[PDB]
């Protein structure tokens, strides 16, 4: 899971 | 019948203005389009709200019910929210379920317009939230309006092409249709470790029966209009020849444009316009969507220009007087000037990506 932000 | 449908209502725009990451953007976008009187050359269609049933055609009930729950009061401290991807990127601002349902319904309405033959082009500049998964919010996306629009188009069209020109990989749409060959997804996006969402390498081509029906063009920082169009045209050429799409959903996120705070790509709306033109040339049912874009004035400049491209109109360089006129100072022009930073895209890497895509599409 990544952060956009 | 040859006049583009423009999904709009004042109440819809107001709801879209409330999105946490892009406040007032929808108003600014519509306002500029209006200031160029482009709305007078389009068929304005009021969007229907997406029913629970329509939303559940892709999103799981547990996620829908959670989204609805925290959206009621605005509970952005609900402990179960992290499981459903709510948090920093996707805060539980009150009414977000209804806001997302309006956008979802808006894209569905555009799709329905295309099915009925009302138009060849339908526009929802407030849609294009292509990151959301069936059971989690993601990347400022709560409901995947793009997938909902595609599922609607599947009523008539047996081969649908999704093209995302957003800075970020349209991972949610690719995921939704990863296993099918009815829908081909094509995403041009920045691909670099640690950059959201972290997926979409050229080697990602879908799974099972959907293998090779997912297309990804990984791109590095600093690409400009010319090189971008060359890449896009050569990919879309192969895709069209191999997939023979009957309908197109085009996501046009403006976070690639020079002046965006994300400061990655170095594009102008003119470069995106040429990509749009190439697609429009196919004369297929085309659903037009927005997406990212966090320089608000520039995003309005971009999508206004693109609406002109759709209408085949050359727009005046000077920003016309309107509600948000002062947001475009001190030069008050429509054009965007690229930054003076390097293009990190080596032509040999570009070529290999291209040939790799050529090889994949042979199986199609
Ligand atoms: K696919
Ligand atoms: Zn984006």
């Amino acid at each position: 899971r990544h952060k956009k932000x | 019948s040859l006049v583009p449908v423009y999904i709009y209502s004042p109440e819809y725009v107001s709801m879209c203005d409330s999105l946490a990451k892009i406040p007032k953007r929808a108003s600014m976008v519509h306002s500029l389009i209006e200031a160029y009187a482009l709305h007078k050359q389009m068929r304005i269609v009021k969007p229907k709200v997406a029913s629970m049933e329509e939303m559940a055609t892709f999103h799981t009930d547990a996620y829908l019910q959670h989204l609805q729950k925290v959206s009621q009061e605005g509970d952005d401290d609900h402990p179960d929210s992290i499981e459903y991807g709510l948090g920093y990127d996707c805060p539980a601002t009150e009414g977000i379920f209804d806001y997302a349902a309006a956008i979802g319904g808006a894209t569905i309405t555009a799709a329905q317009c295309l099915i009925d033959g009302m138009c060849k082009v339908a526009i929802n500049w407030s849609g294009g939230w292509h990151h959301a998964k069936k059971d989690e919010a993601s990347g400022f996306c709560y409901l995947n309006d793009a997938v909902l629009g595609i599922l609607r188009l599947r009523r008539k069209f047996e081969r649908i092409l999704y093209v995302a020109l957003d800075l970020h990989h349209g991972d949610g749409v690719e995921d939704a249709f990863s296993f099918t060959s009815k829908v081909m997804t094509v995403s041009l996006h920045k691909f670099s470790p640690g950059f959201f969402p972290g997926t979409g390498d050229v080697s990602d081509v879908g799974l099972g029966k959907g293998r090779y029906y997912s297309v990804n063009v990984p791109i590095q920082d600093g690409i400009q209009d010319e090189k971008y169009y060359q890449i896009c045209e050569s990919v879309l050429k192969e895709v069209y020849q191999a997939f023979n799409p009957k309908a197109v959903v085009l996501q046009l996120g403006a976070d690639t444009i020079a002046g965006d705070p994300m400061c990655s790509f170095n594009m102008t709306p003119v470069g995106i316009g040429k990509c749009l033109k190439y697609i429009l040339q196919w004369q297929l049912a085309t659903l037009i969507l927005g997406g990212g874009g966090f320089n608000l004035a520039n995003t309005a400049r971009c999508w206004t220009y693109l609406t002109g491209v759709i209408l085949g109109k050359t727009l005046s360089s000077e920003i016309p007087d309107h509600e948000f006129f002062t947001a475009y100072g001190p030069d008050y022009v429509l054009e965007i000037t690229p930054s003076c930073r390097p293009d990190r895209n080596e032509p040999h890497r570009i070529q290999q990506i291209l040939n790799y895509i050529k090889g994949n599409l042979k199986h199609v």
